[PDB]
RNA sequence: GAUUAACCUUUAGCAAUAAACGAAAGUUUAACUAAGCUAUACUAACCCCAGGGUUGGUCAAUUUCGUGCCAGCCACCGCGGUCACAC
RNA sequence: AAUAGGUUUGGUCCUAGCCUUUCUAUUAGCUCUUAGUAAGAUUACACAUGCAAGCAUCCCCGUUCCAGUGAGUUCACCCUCUAAAUC
């Protein structure tokens, strides 16, 4: 079997289910937590079970962990424009913690469903190519139309071979 | 492993793919120096013919005739594969019957 | 607000202060190892320009992208120490601790 | 030989014999392909008759000359489509050459869209978000005033036989290189009587 | 790879197979291939008639007018194909080579009824 | 030409598309287009026309003779010393 | 490595390598009817001969592209800035 506690946290599935998507703002995200105590059992579980899918969502966003460096646990943002956003954890639990941390600096379901639909308007269907980029590699391919020589071989009368036998 | 150690080291590493005596090629040609015959290993019992051969490669390598009699004389052309005779160790090249100096088997 | 350095805020860990005005900070980041699809820690190292020479090895430091390199590789400027070696303060609080004690009881100021 | 059931190729299945050979079964029930090793090769022989000669291990389909494979033979083809799935089963599966099982394939398809094969056909949402017909690209364009009065759309369309001194001018820039001067052309597209 | 200067061209490349011949409207530089990389695919072009006696030519005219208005070329096919359309006026050459067409085949026309004539 | 196990014609045309140039009609192009050669592959077909490899087990399938641990054979295990379904 | 299979021993179980069965490509043997289509030196070795870049009222522009090869090999991607070029 898979090896550790929790191997469903290592699989492409579990990572994709992350909701929090950092507005562009977000540079950094510290984790101050503490590794024993009973009102830091939440930020223990966050940084368990979570944390990797906010990485996994955010790829670019800089996240670095502090263990029993102060009495309790929170978590901290660096923005870009210099501005550092505290959240207190102690005594929440890790879903309430994702919950809030989505509220405050997550990007809303409407402003994903715009950038998906935006993503949609590379792949043009009416677009001719190869199939890793195109639905339909020639017009041949289409009912209707002219089918390609390899498969229905043409009329002689639209082949250069006997256009020319003629001619000449 | 655990799972640190198995970062640590990365994905395996198959071991480099050695080239046989065909040098990873179809077929050789060469140019037969001398014919002689060559006692199987036991339990088997023959004199099986062979002959010495500069590969077109320049290294001299020992390689069996197939079938029934051949004809096969020095300074003569042949077309050597690959193919392991069983029982006769060291010999790893067959000849190809039929091919430049090499003539087919006689029917019969 | 533009610049040409790519990294344009990090937090990291000074671990040399040996150049004059200049600290050597550890940064550290999460990747992802694609066979196992666990995250390890990868680390890479920066010079900030420190012109009081505030920095202490151990410290850990928030640095600012600089809008051009002033050097062949300080590309960045300290812009905040934020937990010094063995003086932090509690954000939340805002107390002093040592580790996860605190030095002054939140309830000394209310 | 000849199959007294070309015509109506759905009678042999009703048959007493049909029921002797094959009972309640599929017709490639009890066929099994000779073949080396414990994996099949991947594609079935090209075709069991060839040049009028039957090969040793006939496929279901060629091994009894009475079975027709025709769109409207629909018990036959029932037996080479999955009752759960409404997939048409690959060559492999039940042993029949590539021959047969492109005819198989197209006959179960002319069933399908004759309506004598039942398939799955699902319920699909509408083209279209708004159903009006106002757009100016589906209804009438205000008429140009050109094409009202008959004219081209741009005047310079029409041929405009070039003043005499202009032809002067060109004749002495390319003297000596001169073809016939061409008047107005005709009117509309001349046709061969 | 840059090139020395050129610029973006709106042209055909040409696709299909020997005999079957099929373009491509695309937006690429003029120095590129005629069948290699490209900026933008711009539609499409079938030659031949289908089973309806129709050519088919696909536009998008949205990011046509918008390669335009960043500077591209057109190749005189392409010109030609938008004249056809009505999105440019006819091209000075479509007119022309109508009205030569009209005076050959009205020198056929004499040529027969002068042989007609003398039969 | 040599070399390698490795082997396409010392064809045609700028008619289409692309490129260069020209204000332009246009001009040029071994790009390209249309042909030639070759079971390397795909598709389709043929009244006449099928070959190659296998047949001890793995693994679908051997009659009669000859040979006699010889001649020979197998990818692996093996076969052949006078009844060899293995040559 | 799979739905797996053969092979260690007097025998069993375990472990284990090798090989078999599948799908491609090149070459070789033997064999080969037609049509359409795709693809097509082993060699960065040496090359006979022909052709492959012109255009245009002179200036210019083009011949820096296309086509070729795979010798060398983290100059290919993103960001910042900013020429040349097109409009
Ligand atoms: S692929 Fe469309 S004509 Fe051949
Ligand atoms: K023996
Ligand atoms: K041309
Ligand atoms: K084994
Ligand atoms: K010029
Ligand atoms: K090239
Ligand atoms: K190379
Ligand atoms: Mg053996
Ligand atoms: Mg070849
Ligand atoms: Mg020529
Ligand atoms: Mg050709
Ligand atoms: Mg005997
Ligand atoms: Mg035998
Ligand atoms: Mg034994
Ligand atoms: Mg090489
Ligand atoms: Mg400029
Ligand atoms: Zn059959």
């Amino acid at each position: 079997p898979m090896k550790g506690r929790f191997p469903i946290r290592r699989t492409l599935q579990y990572l994709s289910q992350g909701n929090v998507v950092f507005k562009d703002s977000v540079k950094v995200m510290t984790v101050n937590y503490n590794t024993h105590g009973e009102l830091g059992e939440g930020a223990r579980k966050f940084v368990f079970f979570n944390i990797p899918q906010i990485q996994y969502k955010n790829p670019w966003v800089q996240i670095m962990m502090f263990k029993n460096m102060t009495p309790s646990p929170f978590l901290r943002f660096y923005l870009d424009s210099g501005e550092q956003v505290l959240v207190d954890v102690e005594t929440k639990s890790n879903k309430e913690i994702m919950e809030h941390i989505r509220k405050i600096l997550g990007k809303n379901e409407e402003t994903l469903r715009e950038e998906e639909e935006e993503k949609k308007q590379l792949s043009h269907p009416a677009n001719f190519g190869p199939r890793k980029y195109c639905l339909r590699e020639c017009i041949c391919e289409v009912e209707g139309q002219v089918p390609c020589p390899s498969l229905v071989p043409l009329p002689k009368e639209m082949r250069g071979k006997y256009k020319a036998a003629l001619k000449a | 492993a655990t799972l640190n150690q198995m970062h640590r080291l990365g994905p395996p590493k198959r071991p480099p793919r050695k080239l046989g005596p065909t040098e990873g090629r179809p077929q050789l040609k060469g140019v037969v120096l001398c014919t002689f015959t060559r006692k199987p290993k036991k339990p088997n019992s023959a004199n099986r013919k062979c002959c010495r051969v500069r590969l077109s490669t320049g290294r001299e390598a020992v390689c069996f005739i197939p079938g029934e009699g051949h004809t096969l004389q020095e300074h003569q052309i042949v077309l050597v594969e690959g193919g392991r005779t069983q029982d006769l160790p060291g010999v790893k090249l067959t000849v190809v019957r039929g091919k430049y100096d090499c003539g087919h088997v006689q029917k019969k | 607000v533009r610049s040409s350095v790519h990294a344009r805020w990090i937090v990291g860990k000074v671990i040399g202060t040996k150049m004059q005005k200049t600290a050597k900070v550890r940064v550290t980041r999460l990747v992802l190892d694609p066979y196992l699809l666990k995250y390890f820690n990868k680390r890479k190292t920066y010079f900030a320009h420190d012109a009081l020479q505030q920095c202490t090895v151990g410290d850990i430091v928030l640095l600012r992208a600089l809008p051009v390199p002033r050097a062949k590789h300080v590309k960045h400027e300290l812009a905040e120490i934020v937990f010094k070696v063995g003086k932090v303060i509690d954000p939340v609080t805002g107390k002093p601790c040592a580790g996860t004690t605190y030095l002054e009881s939140p309830l000394s100021s209310e | 030989p000849i199959s007294p059931y070309k015509d109506e190729p759905w009678k042999y299945l009703e048959s007493e014999e049909y029921q002797e050979r094959y009972g309640s079964r599929p017709v490639w029930a009890d066929y099994r392909r000779n073949h080396k090793g414990g994996v099949p090769p991947q594609r079935t022989r090209k075709t069991c008759i060839r040049r009028n000669k039957v090969v040793g291990n006939p496929c279901p389909i060629c091994r009894d000359h009475k079975l027709h494979v025709d769109f409207r033979n629909v018990k036959l083809l029932e037996q080479f489509v999955c009752a759960h799935t409404g997939i048409i089963f690959y060559a492999p599966y039940t042993g029949v050459c590539v021959k047969q099982h492109k005819r198989l394939t197209q006959a179960i398809q002319k069933a399908r869209d004759h309506g004598l094969l039942i398939y799955h056909i699902p319920q699909v949402e509408p083209r279209d978000l708004d159903f009006s017909t106002s757009h100016g690209a589906v209804s009438a364009t205000p008429p140009a005033p050109t094409l009202v009065s008959g004219d081209p759309w741009y005047p310079w369309y029409n041929w405009k036989q070039p003043p005499e001194r202009e032809l002067s001018r060109l004749r002495r820039l390319y003297q000596g290189h001169l073809q016939e001067e061409s008047g107005p052309p005709p009117e509309s597209m001349p046709k061969m009587p | 790879k840059a090139y020395r200067g050129g610029h973006l061209t709106i042209r055909l490349a040409l696709g299909g197979c020997t005999n079957r011949p099929f373009y491509r409207i695309v937006a690429a530089h003029n120095k590129c291939p005629r069948d290699g990389r490209f900026v933008e695919q711009l539609g499409s072009y079938d030659p031949l008639p289908n089973s309806h006696g129709e050519k088919l030519v696909a536009l998008n005219l949205d990011r046509i007018r918008h390669w335009i208005g960043c500077g591209a070329h057109l190749s005189k096919p392409m010109e030609k194909l938008l004249g056809l359309a009505g999105f440019f006026p006819l091209h000075p050459m479509m007119i022309t080579n109508a009205e030569r067409l009209r005076r050959k085949r009205a020198r056929e026309v004499l040529l027969a009824s002068q042989k007609t004539d003398a039969e």
